[PDB]
DNA sequence: ATCAAAACTGTGCCGCAGTCGGCCGACCTGAGGGTCGCCGGGGTCTGCGGGGGGACCCTCTGGAAAGTGAAGGATAAGTGACGAGCGGAGACGGGATGGCGAACAGACACAAACACACAAGAGGTGAATGTTAGGACTGTTGCAGAT
DNA sequence: ATCTGCAACAGTCCTAACATTCACCTCTTGTGTGTTTGTGTCTGTTCGCCATCCCGTCTCCGCTCGTCACTTATCCTTCACTTTCCAGAGGGTCCCCCCGCAGACCCCGGCGACCCTCAGGTCGGCCGACTGCGGCACAGTTTTGAT
């Protein structure tokens, strides 16, 4: 009896994500010549949670413009949305994920009335 | 025969779509997206890790290295909770079993 | 009747708009694909691609171009203008940094 | 014809379309020619990197990833074929 | 006797001069408060050495001196001399540090 | 009187108004500025506060993480590198 | 034993070879390290050392100077296309700036 | 003082200075100049290094080799800099695998 | 202040796929187990240099005055894009070969890793020995602003 | 158009500071020499998919036109910002006191590397395949544009 097995580390952490794989990448990136047992669990619970506030903010991107599918599309608008996220992926382009809408408040006329605003922002 | 099988990041990206959205549905291209965006984490996170090793002359990567890794590439409360997370993932890991 | 033609700028607001809000290239793809193996025939001759990597291309060039107008933008604006001239391409490359 | 356009089939139009998703209302004349330049020296230092990584692999097929990695170290990261 | 250069001529004149010199402009002893102050409000037992101050304040200078070019540059683009806050706004932004 | 008081820690607060009125116009000229709007102090005294804030945080934290309470001209040389902002002379 | 023979000379470099491939080795950059590898390296860096010393050797000499300081790295440097591209992302320490004055602020030849 | 042994620090300020001679022989460097030179060579290095080792990822190959130093150089510097540099550095493998 | 001509909008129904949940298959890989160099956490001694402060010199800041010339508002004149109607060109969808070339794949020289005595290249010290920028101190020259 | 007066440039002694040349003393560390895993080279096979003539449908680019609104050149009025004068606040330099603590050592437990099987977690196909969702058409609000 080789004794009973199981247990991935990624359960021992209750992650969703590869803490094995990781451990693995890490000491085959040449990273650095040794990589500590801390350190898998710890990349995986932080790469679990920036997918998921991608992802959480990503689906609320197809109910506040309906849709059930996440396209590239959603996962922009919930980016350049979020502040942190945006600033985080100020230097990424997302393929297919056009711009937001924005339009110079000053290019667009109204010279007439309609509710005269200049003290708010 | 059979492609060298890429590995991916597809199937902890769509297990975790669900735990916060299982009304939703993750288009093809979009999930590459996702996966790029974990390589890029990923190595930004190890690259820095890497140099904080590097600067105080040791040869281990450990969790505190990629603690301050994280403090120094997120952004305020993006931050916060990732390092929460974080601890939290690692004490779990170490106490229970 | 007339040609019923709209005040100048109405159809232009819209358009932008249309354009905001869609997220499919603006070249049309074959002629940008002739562009690419043109620039390319100065590194490398004879040298074949690989769709994507020409989607990619086109998708990295198109977010480029967009955002630079952008800047562009700003900058007519910050002229009192509404136009964007060249001289305000370029102030926006220069200070990015892309022209020094 | 002989390729009266290549660098010239970035049309007008395309510019124009860009520039409005750019949020641009009023578009000069010289424009056109401007951006035509500017998309040439972008794709020139893309393109250039993109197969200097080709030939070090000893190919002679540019591949996404090759156009991937050029992106990344022109600063300009894109997500979606690189993975 | 009375003697007065014409508005601009001092300017330009100190242009030349800072320009020919390579000496840090903002006086030491309240630069070094300033990154004490703003330190001490992160972390509470810092000390720094000397040298820390002194790369702070030429990465500092330096950072200011590259803003005020483009900003000058924003105002001419204006079709000004005098630079302003919408000037100092219009280069930030451009460059990508506020938006 | 004579051998040893005590000395208190000083509290530090409104130092970023050192970076005087003559200086922000000395930096403005090595950067060729000719004639500077009034409202232009103000404003350069809060971006070199955010300049050194983003730049000390970073430091510090290489300063914590070597586990040190002193803060070094190389934390500030790697704070400065990973902003894109590298410097020479300093060591690095 | 054959007395000893500087990877240096062996390769006509003045820059160290050896310490070169160290630094390659400790820098984990990778498994293994060629043996060209730190050659050709520290000829690289040697090339991009004579650029530099060139120019602030002249740039030393023209302001009437034979010790080269900051300022002059910062003149060569910053007169050179290439090195200034090279270099676009970095700051010299106590350098300066290229003496230039947009031409709109100068004094209105005609009053 | 007292026995304590300060630290060893290593730096190319020999090299920089070799070279220095060699092409303004009556020339000398201030120490921070020369403090700069030490930065500029350590930045390059790491700026090539890491070019390179990415290219040995890129390429599951598991070895830095000139080739990847070349390419990488060919990446790095600009326009006639690599060109001189890519010659520099060929020349020097050659003599090096061929002499002793 | 109230009417007309266009241009987005979700519904609505429906073929073209696009993601799915398996169904297993084929593996490749992460884990359970156990041996093993050597890295990193501890405890210590401890010189160096940071924070505070006095003392003195003198430079640089801050504030008020006067004057101009730069900014910006008001207006006029010349025209540069925009909105459009509209005719075809070549861009685009739909297919079918023809083969270069990229992705494996098995096999094995060598190339680069280690292991180790062993010299001397390189670094840290004091030190004459200079050479050299940096601070007054004065003249020459260029030039801006006053008659 | 000459004239005066202030600013920037050069020279010249002058002494402190920074360098360079010794030459000596440790000593990390690169090189010389010999074995020893295994990675990159090289040869050989499969088929993925890139290059490409081919061929209807027409969307979309070009162009000439009409003319409006945006841009720019002027002319004026207002006042914001540059120059200057000058007292004296406080930075700079030197020198000191008091310690905090950076960093060189040394000693040695763990920790993470490196092995070795093995079960299964992960990937690539196919397979319906459930629904998913753009692709045309309708009538309904939502506007710009004029009376
Ligand atoms: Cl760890
Ligand atoms: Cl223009
Ligand atoms: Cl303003
Ligand atoms: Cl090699
Ligand atoms: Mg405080």
């Amino acid at each position: 009896k080789t004794r009973a097995k199981a247990k991935t580390r990624s359960s021992r952490a209750g992650l969703q994500f590869p803490v094995g794989r990781v451990h693995r990448l890490l000491r085959k990136g040449n990273y650095a010549e040794r990589v500590g047992a801390g350190a898998p669990v710890y990349l995986a619970a932080v790469l679990e949670y920036l997918t998921a506030e991608i992802l959480e903010l990503a689906g609320n991107a197809a109910r506040d413009n309906k849709k059930t599918r996440i396209i590239p599309r959603h996962l922009q608008l919930a980016v350049r949305n979020d502040e942190e996220l945006n600033k985080l992926l100020g230097r990424v382009t997302i393929a297919q994920g056009g711009v937001l809408p924005n339009i110079q408040s000053v290019l667009l006329p109204k010279k007439t009335e309609s509710s005269k605003s200049a003290k708010s922002k | 025969r059979r492609k060298t099988r890429k590995e991916s990041y597809a199937i902890y990206v769509y297990k975790v779509l669900k735990q916060v959205h299982p009304d939703t549905g993750i288009s093809s291209k979009a999930m590459s997206i996702m996966n790029s965006f974990v390589n890029d984490v990923f190595e930004r996170i190890a690259g820095e890790a890497s140099r904080l090793a590097h600067y105080n002359k040791r040869s281990t990567i450990t969790s505190r290295e990629i603690q301050t890794a994280v403090r120094l590439l997120l952004p305020g409360e993006l931050a916060k909770h990732a390092v929460s997370e974080g601890t939290k993932a690692v004490t779990k890991y170490t106490s229970a079993k | 009747k007339k040609p019923h033609r709209y005040r100048p700028g109405t159809v232009a607001l819209r358009e932008i708009r249309r354009y905001q809000k869609s997220t499919e290239l603006l070249i049309r793809k074959l002629p940008f694909q002739r562009l690419v193996r043109e620039i390319a025939q100065d590194f490398k001759t004879d040298l074949r691609f690989q769709s994507s990597a020409v989607m990619a291309l086109q998708e990295a060039s198109e977010a480029y171009l967009v955002a630079l107008f952008e800047d562009t933008n700003l900058a007519a604006i910050h002229a009192k203008r509404v136009t964007i001239m060249p001289k305000d391409i370029q102030l926006a490359r220069r200070i990015r940094g892309e022209r020094a | 014809k002989v390729l009266r356009d290549n660098i010239q089939g970035i049309t007008k139009p395309a510019i124009r379309r860009l520039a409005r998703r750019g949020g641009v209302k009023r578009i000069s004349g010289l424009i056109y020619e401007e951006t035509r330049g500017v998309l040439k020296v972008f794709l020139e230092n893309v393109i250039r990197d993109a197969v200097t990584y080709t030939e070090h692999a000893k190919r002679k097929t540019v591949t996404a990833m090759d156009v991937v990695y050029a992106l990344k170290r022109q600063g300009r990261t894109l997500y979606g074929f690189g993975g």
